[PDB]
């Protein structure tokens, strides 16, 4: 069960270059 | 001026402490809006995790009392980021949660989720994560409030658990630390001026290292405030450390096997760059969140407006008197949406509900924890954030 929604993209630091 | 004004503090704080007797508790009595600071005890805590760094490098130190040195580190650096002057934190409502997160300088995240959980007695709980560098802590505040005399204090009977995920133990555990907290005292106010003090004693307990480190009080004419004392052991009767110094200025070390050797630095807190956490915009959040909540009473804080500061603070106080009673009414008891209770024999009262596996990739370790409540901005909440984390425990398993 989730109480919150998500951000499109799960942030790692495998993707920090991107954001 | 500002003379009268601490005047008629010192003679509203009088009126109150007339009608005590040493030994008993403040749970009934209310204190006066010009000791609080503007946050709320849930982030209050997160003070004690401004220093993520001290926490990283026990993470990849490979020697068991190293790690465990680094640890006390960690621990001890967050207690002097707190109020100048004699100031406490909200007391939160029951169910008020606070998130926050922290974006660490090795591009990783780290995150809060903190929620109170009692009322009567006042109980907070807390989880936090480094998914990342399998880091995981979970803890609870239990504050119990006594009048003393010339002094009062929180007795603070929480505790925290530290879990390094991929650093198994003989059981292929991951290695766990158990923290508990000292009593937070202030001193003076019947004949003197009142000062916050930390006392007695905090414990740190790993598989094989322990330390108990004694907060002091000052005497009469030797010693300072302020003080700290302990010895690094391990459970053999072997003492390795001595730790000395000043919780709010600097802490020493003295290796115990060279008894020649002088105590070196081992936290200088005036040279320490503390990492803040970051939180949603305000217009994200939500009724009962903390800083939320809270924005009108602390708005007066800001701008010393005392009587504005006390009739907002009395009217969520009043409201929440008002649900509890609601809920005599109508039968039922409050349970927390975010933290399910401990099963007996643990060292924690609750745990935060979502099932986050030890060694699971820590990508969806981070989903699952974004999961649990808004922490990032543009999170939103769902219908189920305001359900019993009981009723959410029994559909994580009930579709399985
Ligand atoms: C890794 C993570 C590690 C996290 C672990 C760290 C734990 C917490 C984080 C840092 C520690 C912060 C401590 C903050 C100060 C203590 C504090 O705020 O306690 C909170 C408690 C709450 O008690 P209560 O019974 O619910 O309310 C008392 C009363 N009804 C009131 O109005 O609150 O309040 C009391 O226990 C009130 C009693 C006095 C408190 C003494 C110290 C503060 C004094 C400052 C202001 C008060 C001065 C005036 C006192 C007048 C006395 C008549």
């Amino acid at each position: 069960v989730a109480g919150a929604t998500l951000p499109e993209t799960i942030p790692t630091s495998k993707n920090y270059y991107l954001r | 001026d500002i003379d009268e004004d601490d005047e008629s503090g010192h003679n509203i704080i009088l009126n109150i402490i007339s009608q005590l007797r040493p030994g008993c508790d403040l749970t009934r009595i209310t204190l006066p809006t010009f000791i609080l600071e503007k946050k709320s005890m849930l982030e209050r805590v997160t003070n004690q995790l401004q220093f993520p760094e001290f926490l990283l490098q026990a993470h990849s130190e490979k020697d068991p009392l190293k790690r465990f040195l680094y640890v006390m580190k960690w621990y001890l650096a967050g207690w002097h980021i707190a109020p100048k002057a004699v100031k406490k934190p909200l007391n939160p409502v029951l169910g008020e949660y606070f998130t926050a997160y922290w974006d660490l300088p090795n591009k990783q995240q780290a995150y809060y989720i903190s929620e109170q959980t009692s009322h009567h007695p006042p109980e907070c709980a807390y989880f936090y994560m480094i998914p990342e560098s399998s880091i995981r802590v979970d803890g609870v505040v239990i504050p119990k409030s006594r009048f003393l005399g010339n002094s009062s204090a929180a007795m603070m009977d929480g505790s925290t658990v530290l879990q390094f995920l991929d650093i198994k133990d003989g059981n292929g555990k991951p290695e766990k630390y158990v923290l508990t907290q000292p009593n937070v005292y202030v001193r003076g106010i019947l004949f003197g001026k009142m000062r916050i003090e930390l006392g007695d004693h905090m414990i740190i307990k790993s598989p094989n290292f322990q330390a108990d480190i004694e907060f002091k009080t000052k005497g009469y004419v030797f010693g300072t405030y302020d003080a700290i004392e302990g010895t690094v052991k391990d459970y053999d009767g072997n003492a390795y450390y001595e730790i000395s110094g000043k919780w709010n200025d600097v802490m020493y070390l003295k290796d115990l096997k060279q008894p020649r050797s002088s105590p070196k630095v081992f936290l200088d807190t005036h040279k320490e760059s503390p990492l803040r956490p970051k939180v949603r915009p305000l217009s994200e959040q939500g009724e009962y969140e903390s800083r939320k909540l809270w924005k009108k009473v602390t708005d007066a804080l800001a701008v010393r407006n005392h009587p504005v500061a006390t009739e907002e603070k009395f009217q969520i106080e009043d409201h929440q008197r008002q649900l509890a009673k609601k809920r005599i009414e109508d039968g039922v008891e409050f349970h927390p949406k975010l933290f399910r209770r401990s099963k007996p024999g643990e060292d924690l009262d609750y745990c935060i509900y979502k099932n986050i596996p030890v060694d699971e990739d820590p990508e969806k370790q981070i989903r699952s924890i974004l999961q649990i409540a808004p922490i990032l901005p543009g999170q939103q909440f769902t219908d189920k954030f305001f359900i019993p984390a009981f009723e959410k425990i029994k559909s994580q398993k009930k579709m399985i």
